[PDB]
RNA sequence: GGGCGAGCCCCGAGGGGCUCUCGCUUCUGGCGCCAAGCGCCCGGCCGCGCGCCGGCCGGGCGCGACCCGCUCCGGGGACAG
RNA sequence: CGAAGGGACGGGCGAUGGCCUCCGUUGCCCUCGGCCGAUCGAAAGGGAGUCGGGUUCAGAUCCCCGAAUCCGGAGUGGCGG
């Protein structure tokens, strides 16, 4: 399926597309707060990896953490 | 103004935008009286306040 | 008398029957009176030469 | 007569320092909260950067009239509703010993939604046509397949919203929508609409995947330089020429 | 067609139901630990608590701590059917309250006094 | 757009191109908001009856208050940090 | 670095309540709206309105007698002017 595409897109972090992708997402993160809830998951086959499941219940969160 | 070495002047303007007249905290120049009439924008003439 | 007594005197007892009566002094409301009035007849002077000026020029 | 001369005009002077100001249109200056302000430069930040053409591609939508033909053929094919499952199981239900039957025949051809889906029957040669969505909010979802379905041969075509594509289907959203099979009266129309997508996305495809997009400045700033490309031909237009 | 008066967005105002309860939390309400009874406890055969009764038409008990001035008048016009002309109440300093009701001057207090069986 | 506008050139003294100026406040310790006017529609009562006819009562919309846009305006900005 | 109001006048829709004539109740819609932020913080700061006599072994501007005064309510307004 489409899974195996989507995690080897994401390996290749320093590649102009993924440059413009995690430009986007950081700046968007930075303006909301350091807490919150997100609906859906940005990476999806990352969550299901690690035991994420779409169905009810299955809550994620997104925090920022101070470099350092 | 206690603690402070010169007088404020109180003027009072009307919001162009809404029926109050505006409270203002001016510094008064050498010169200012009560009663006179005190301008604030681009055109406004040339004189002391 | 106290401002929380002002509640139970009368009306006439807390102003006086005039025009800006119980705010404003005698001495200076008939002087708005005449300040007011030198006002408006000086704007018609004003755009009375106003008007002249839009027809000469 | 009809008139009364005790109604004058008695007009408002809406100059600075005249009669007050009314009750204007203030759209412009509303201190608009948090998520509606980030949402909407987040906008202009895909006008400002220099969008990638892998993400860029998806900025050259079908255009309006082709995409009613394109559903118009796909409302005879959507996949079949809640309770109608039921309606289709019972019916097969009774024929079991009724009639003599076991119902091996045919199953009608259907869509495919999900990307796992599709992209599994790209491979195999098994689509005709794809439909992709191009708001989807992880792009990351779908950028290989408009470049996996060029190699492939499989026409691929971009659709405005994920709302009216998730519509086909009986969902919210629906990223992808590809055609395997199609009933024999249905070819010949499907047909007429293949060629016309190849033309406009697989036998172009050397000119999306070199076009960047965006360096689009915002139009306080893109006059301020015209106003500076004007005011130099005004200096020197005339002297010479 | 509809324009934005203020330039200061305000929060809309949303709709809100109330409680409509699947079941009740307690599954009944608690009965009431103050009643008329509770709340009177004992009067006093205090000889100056005797000199305020035949003088002033009074009457003087020990009443239950979390009591209200409306709820003892209530109670001796529910235990013993007089009327009150007023409550006057105070609190000992050995942690109960004291009050001395007054009757109305139709009532006589020696005469009710006999039949609460203080003298 | 609009004009008292400073005017020039062409000019038929109606008027078009060019630089700039305002969306029309400086003499006085007064007032100023919750629109006037215009235009187009709507409902009820009465009489004409051919009714977008007239009278009364009660409402809506647009101009008045130009149009379009992508950062609220500015000041920095690849340095600060 | 904040979608920080749950309030209010008038009108429209619908309903119940008491002699659904009238008044009253609540839900929605149109409309208006800020004020600088929850809250705590003085028994010597601000803060409406009680005094005289008598009375107890021990309390009295607090109890009794006699004179007032302040606040809130009133639907049918309880009466007059």
């Amino acid at each position: 399926g489409a899974y195996k595409y989507i995690q080897e897109l994401w390996r290749k972090k320093q590649s102009d597309v993924m440059r413009f992708l995690l430009r986007v997402r950081c700046w968007q993160y930075r303006q909301l707060s350091a807490l919150h809830r997100a609906p859906r998951p940005t990476r999806p086959d990352k969550a299901r990896r690690l035991g994420y499941k779409a169905k009810q219940g299955y809550v994620i969160y997104r925090i920022r953490v101070r470099r350092g | 103004d206690p603690g402070r070495g010169a007088p404020l002047a109180k003027v009072v303007f009307r919001d162009p935008y809404r029926f109050k007249k505006r409270t203002e905290l001016f510094i008064a120049a050498e010169g200012i009286h009560t009663g006179q009439f005190v301008y604030c924008g681009k055109k406004a003439q040339l004189n002391i306040g | 008398v106290r401002p929380k007594v002002l509640m139970r005197l009368s009306k006439t007892k807390k102003h006086v029957s005039r025009a800006y009566g119980g705010s404003m002094c005698a001495k200076c409301v008939r002087d708005r009176i005449k300040r007011a009035f030198l006002i408006e007849e000086q704007k018609i002077v004003v755009k009375v030469l106003k008007a002249q000026a839009q027809s000469q020029k | 007569k009809v008139v009364n001369p005790l109604f004058e005009k008695r007009p408002k002077n809406f100059g600075i320092g005249q009669d007050i100001q009314p009750k204007r249109d203030l759209t412009r200056f509303v201190k608009w909260p948090r998520y509606i302000r980030l949402q909407r430069q987040r906008a202009i930040l895909y006008k400002r950067l220099k969008v990638p053409p892998a993400i860029n591609q998806f900025t050259q939508v079908l255009d309006r009239q082709t995409a009613t033909q394109l559903l118009k053929l796909a409302h005879k094919y959507r996949p079949e509703t809640k309770q109608e499952k039921k309606q289709r199981l019972l019916a097969r239900a009774e024929k079991k010993a009724a009639g003599k039957g076991d119902v091996p025949t045919k199953r009608p051809p259907v869509l495919r939604a999900g990307v796992n889906t599709v992209t599994t029957l790209v491979e195999n040669k098994k689509a005709q046509l794809v439909v992709i969505a191009h708001d989807v909010d992880p792009i990351e979802l779908v950028v290989f397949l408009p470049a996996l379905c060029r190699k492939m041969g499989v026409p691929y075509c971009i659709l405005k919203g994920k709302a009216r594509l998730g519509r086909l289907v009986h969902r919210k959203t629906c990223t992808t929508v590809a055609f395997t099979q199609v009933n024999s009266e249905d070819k010949g129309a499907l047909a007429k609409l293949v060629e016309a997508i190849r033309t406009n996305y697989n036998d172009r495809y050397d000119e999306i995947r070199r076009h960047w997009g965006g360096n689009v400045l915002g139009p306080k700033s893109v006059a301020r330089i015209a106003k500076l490309e004007k005011a130099k031909a005004k200096e020197l237009a005339t002297k010479l020429g | 067609k509809k324009i934005r008066t203020s330039p200061t967005f305000r929060r809309p105002k949303t709709l809100r139901l109330r409680r409509q309860p699947k079941y009740p939390r307690k599954s009944a309400p608690r009965r009431n630990k103050l009643d008329h009874y509770a709340i009177i406890k004992f009067p006093l055969t205090t000889e100056s608590a005797m000199k305020k009764i035949e003088d002033n038409n009074t009457l003087v008990f020990i009443v239950d701590v979390k009591a209200n001035k409306h709820q003892i008048k209530q109670a001796v016009k529910k235990l013993y059917d007089i009327d009150v002309a007023k409550v006057n109440t105070l609190i000992r300093p050995d942690g109960e309250k004291k009050a001395y009701v007054r009757l109305a001057p139709d009532y006589d207090a020696l005469d009710v006094a006999n039949k609460i069986g203080i003298i």
